[PDB]
């Protein structure tokens, strides 16, 4: 089995720019290399086959090229629907078809601070015996964000899970929900529950809380 | 050209599943068929490949010994028998078709089938509330397996909605959050309801979110 | 920079040899020293792109830079270039010198000695398979290395050099059929030929795998016939490596080929014998005649279904020829176009395989007829028989072309009638397709026959039956008997048996062109009186005299009969 190594993991570019994706083959695979495009929730779609030949219906700004064991996929007039994840695949090895790790095209836009919200556990969920305190960060960019939970101003770490959305198709931003879950027993013992949000768009850490 | 998949779902570690791919729109008997999987949030992994006549069969090292690929050329169908299932086999499984003369690239893929290998068992969610430019939402908690579908106001409230990717809890159950951004003035004037649907457990839940 | 990449991949020598070929195939009249200087300028420019890949033109493709150097727009530029590749160049006959003169030049500068070899061959065969030309230069060099140090240099060298000359002519004619298949009838017809040839070769391979190798094979020969010799060389290299990687899914006869170096591996794979057939192979009735999706497949996936029929028929019959198989596939095609619009399609196409018996015996009978004739006559007289036969078919063709084509046609007897009765048809008929394409490309430069133009342009699969069904031409007006063709001098006694027979045969054509209704036995009377004439006067003490005097006598008797 031949290993295909893709670079980079993420490409941040603005519409109209040119993306240059790398796929490096451990051994020579000839031109038996295909490129695939995948958008969230969808099956992959064949873009390039035979290293350079584009599939029927693929626009002309997509162009694959080979130089030795290093393959390049180039997208020239980046449109908003060209931003997806791209995978390379070889079909030279007799034993296996191997893919690359993938490269994600992300729309680069202006730094945008998150609107932070906080929600206290519902009474119905407190009847069940579990309390979920949810912290919501709305429509921010870039994707990197840090969220710390301070329960009675004591750093808690290990009882939360956060989840980030896909880049919004309208404003190219991200949203984040971080949920802190403790027992209803453990919840009622305290009073001050704070969410500390750190982002590039924030001149200082912003906190939202309730008693 | 259609690749209609069937037969996935949840299993327990060590269990068995049988994936189906019903093809139509092309001379199925002339194409090599492939199985490709993708774990949630991960990349593409090639699983197996069977030739036109079924003469040449290939497996990835990971599934060698446990998975068995086959096809029925009379029924235009591709099969994947998954035995001794593992938690690392949890993924969406795609039947892809190889190009007939352009190489062994995969030009048509199926919709995909989700296979979840867990010791958890199918459970419907508890749709708790997330009460209040203001933000309200729904907490769809402790369900298995994926997915749930969430809509707001029967589907007429789409702008501003953020249904977050589900996160797997230590219990083996999933939980997500669906928030919507509504104007602060609309609170009290408009009734916001989130409709949760979990087809695996046939659980339909409507929960009116109201301001405390 | 594609030009700096290609140069670092090949090295200077191999890069220069393929650029030398490319120039010699296009500029077939410029002298060797002018080609060398043209190659050095492209090599010196490639060394500046290695130094600075951001230089003047290092971003242009090497194919484009070649035409740029040629002129001293695209893609019409190359297409216009291709129209001026001469299949019958007005160049001197390659007379090779004395053995001691060749060995002196070979030891004085071997690198130049082989460049003139590459130059002289490529300029005369502008469609020669460039990778195979490099292999020919390796064997040409090998013979000089051995024989220039042998005790008897000429006894060593000349036989080897004659074998390379014959092999090079065959290679040039095989590749010219490939290029003409692509240029004249399209890549769709070349892919059909390759799917039937490769299904015979690799019966273990799946239709998708044979179709994959045919796509790669169509690109290798597209580049070698459309001029990009450096991409052709690398594409057939990649295809040999791919065939050897996947050999377990293709053929069991490749293991020996895959251990060889690049040149010999690619050559070995092209010459590999057919693989054994898989034992569990169904009859074609099941899926193509008796099935219930026959018209649905023909309607829904016409090219995959029909190309699947060709593949499945070809691997079951390596004793058929490729043109016979393509005819079977077209018959099956046209039967389904007729039958699928019928009331009950199965009720009419149930007997489709019954129309293949006529098509299969027709070449079988022709080959048995010609092999039977060749056993009696022998190569020389068998050629004479075909010379009479084809001069009567197309008397407008030039006498040099009629002699060359008919001699080659008569070599099928020597080549293919020594094989077992069941291995004869692929040998015979595929060679006949190669020789008739020689006539088709020589006649397309200066067309003089409506029949030849007809057979050559109509189809490509039915060329041999087209010519074989040709009767004696009635439209032809006999040539005025000129006696300058039947009066030889004493120089004929110093000629080779070949060169002398060419002189005898050249008379036979001009005789038939004059008397197109002569009986075959009557034409053998003159020729038998011809050979007795040359034997007698080459024995005479006064050879010059009785060639003049007895020559006049022999002319009288021929005209009288």
């Amino acid at each position: 089995d031949i290993v295909l190594t893709q670079s980079p993991g993420t490409l941040s570019l603005s519409p109209g720019e040119t993306a240059t994706l790398s796929c490096r083959a451990s051994q020579s695979v000839g031109s038996n290399l295909a490129w695939y495009q995948q958008k969230p929730g969808q099956a992959p779609r064949l873009l390039i086959y035979g290293a350079s030949t584009g599939a029927t219906g693929v626009p002309a700004r997509f162009s694959g090229s080979r130089s030795g064991t290093d393959f390049t996929l180039t997208i020239t007039s980046l449109q908003p629907e060209d931003f997806a994840t791209y995978y390379c695949q070889q079909y030279y090895s007799f034993l296996a078809k191997t893919f690359g790790q993938g490269t994600q095209l992300e729309i680069k836009r202006t730094v945008a601070a998150p609107s932070v919200f906080i929600f206290p556990p519902s009474d119905e969920q407190l009847k069940s015996g579990t309390a979920s305190v949810v912290c919501l960060l709305n429509n921010f960019y870039p994707r990197e964000a840090k969220v710390q939970w301070k329960v009675d101003n004591a750093l808690q770490s290990g009882n939360s899970q956060e989840s980030v959305t896909e880049q919004d198709s309208k404003d190219s931003t991200y949203s984040l929900s971080n949920t802190l879950t403790l027992s209803k027993a453990d919840y009622e013992k305290h009073k001050v529950y704070a969410c500390e949000v750190t982002h590039q768009g924030l001149s200082s850490p912003v906190t939202k809380s309730f008693n | 050209v259609q690749l209609v998949q069937s037969g996935g779902g949840p299993v327990k570690p060590g269990g068995s599943l049988r994936l189906s791919c019903a093809a139509s729109g092309f001379m199925f008997r002339a194409y090599s068929m492939n199985w490709v999987r993708q774990a949630p949030g991960k990349g593409l992994e090639w699983v197996s490949s069977i030739s036109s006549s079924g003469r040449y069969i290939h497996y990835a090292d990971s599934v060698k010994g446990r998975f068995t690929i086959s096809r029925d050329n009379a029924k235009n169908s591709l099969y994947l028998q998954m035995n001794s299932l593992r938690a690392e086999d949890t993924a969406v499984y795609y039947c892809a078709r190889e190009t007939v003369m352009a190489g062994k690239a995969l030009d048509y893929w199926g919709q995909g089938t989700l296979v979840t290998v867990s010791s958890a068992s199918t459970k419907g969610p508890s749709a708790s509330t997330k009460g209040p430019t203001a933000a309200l939402g729904c907490l769809v908690k402790d369900y298995f397996p994926e997915p749930v579908t969430v809509s707001w106001n029967s589907g007429a409230l789409t702008s501003g909605v953020h249904t977050f990717p589900a996160v797997l809890q230590s219990s083996g159950l999933y939980s997500l959050s669906s928030v919507v951004t509504v104007p602060s003035s609309s609170l009290g004037t408009q009734t916001y309801i989130c409709n949760v649907n979990h087809k695996p457990s046939n659980t339909k839940v409507d929960k009116r979110v109201e301001p405390k | 920079s594609e030009v700096a990449h290609r140069f670092k991949d090949l090295g200077e020598e191999n890069f220069k040899a393929l650029v030398l070929i490319a120039f010699a195939q296009y500029l077939q009249q410029c002298p060797f020293e002018d080609h060398v200087k043209l190659v050095n300028e492209v090599t010196e420019f490639a060394k500046t792109c290695v130094a600075d890949e951001s230089a003047e033109n290092c971003d242009k493709s090497l194919h484009t830079l070649f035409g740029d150097k040629l002129c001293t727009q695209e893609p019409e530029r190359n297409e216009c270039f291709l129209q001026h590749k001469d299949d019958n160049p007005n160049l001197p006959r390659l007379v090779r010198p004395e053995v001691d003169v060749m060995c002196t030049a070979f030891h004085d500068n071997e690198e130049t000695f082989l460049k003139k070899y590459l130059y002289e061959i490529a300029r005369r065969h502008p469609y020669f398979y460039a990778p195979e030309l490099l292999f020919f230069a390796k064997r040409y060099k090998a013979a000089f290395t051995e024989c220039c140090q042998a005790a008897d240099k000429a006894a060593c060298l000349l036989p080897k050099l004659d074998e390379l000359r014959d092999e090079g002519k065959a290679s040039s004619a095989k590749q010219r059929l490939k290029c003409a298949s692509l240029q004249k009838f399209g890549e769709r017809a070349f892919k059909a030929w390759a799917v039937a040839r490769l299904s015979q070769r690799f019966p273990k391979a799946e239709f998708a795998e044979v179709s994959k190798l045919v796509t790669d094979l169509t690109k290798v020969h597209t580049e070698c016939c459309h001029g990009d010799l450096l991409e052709c060389a690398d594409d057939r290299a990649d295809l040999a490596k791919y065939i050897c990687e996947n050999q377990d899914s293709i053929s069991s006869k490749l293991k020996e080929c895959c251990e060889k170096p690049l040149l010999e591996k690619s050559h070995c794979i092209a010459e590999v014998e057919n693989d054994e057939m898989p034992a569990d192979l169904p009859s074609l009735a099941a899926d193509f005649v008796e099935s219930k999706d026959v018209c649905k497949n023909y309607a829904e996936a016409k090219d995959v279904f029909l190309g699947m029929f060709l593949y499945e028929y070809a691997r079951r019959h390596p004793d058929y020829s490729v043109v016979l198989l393509l005819r079977l596939a077209k018959t099956y095609e046209t039967t389904l176009e007729k039958c699928c619009a019928a009331a009950d399609p199965h009720e009419c196409y149930a007997k489709v395989f019954d129309e293949f018996k006529p098509l299969v015996e027709e070449p079988q009978n022709l080959i048995k007829q010609n092999c039977e004739l060749f056993e009696q006559l022998g190569e020389y007289k068998f050629q004479n028989a075909l010379l009479v036969r084809y001069t009567k078919k197309v008397p407008q063709v030039s006498t040099p072309t009629l002699v060359e084509v008919s001699r080659n046609l008569g070599k099928v007897g020597s080549k293919c009638c020594k094989h077992p009765e069941a291995k004869r048809m692929p040998c015979a008929e595929d060679y006949l397709s190669v020789v008739l394409n020689q006539l088709c490309v020589l006649h397309e430069k200066t067309p003089v026959s409506d029949r030849v133009t007809k057979c050559c342009t109509e189809s490509l699969v039915n060329r041999r039956p087209c010519f074989s069904a040709l009767e004696v031409d009635e439209t032809y007006v006999p040539k005025e008997f000129n006696a300058e063709t039947f009066t030889f001098h004493a120089d004929i006694c110093t000629l080779s048996e070949k060169e002398r027979q060419i002189k005898k045969q050249t008379a036979l054509v001009e005789l038939v062109k004059h008397k197109p209704k002569a009986t075959k036995e009557q034409l053998k009377a003159v020729m038998d009186d011809f050979a007795a004439f040359v034997e007698k006067c080459c024995k005479a003490d006064d050879k010059e005299t009785c060639f003049a005097e007895e020559g006049k006598k022999l002319v009288a008797a021929s005209q009288a009969a």
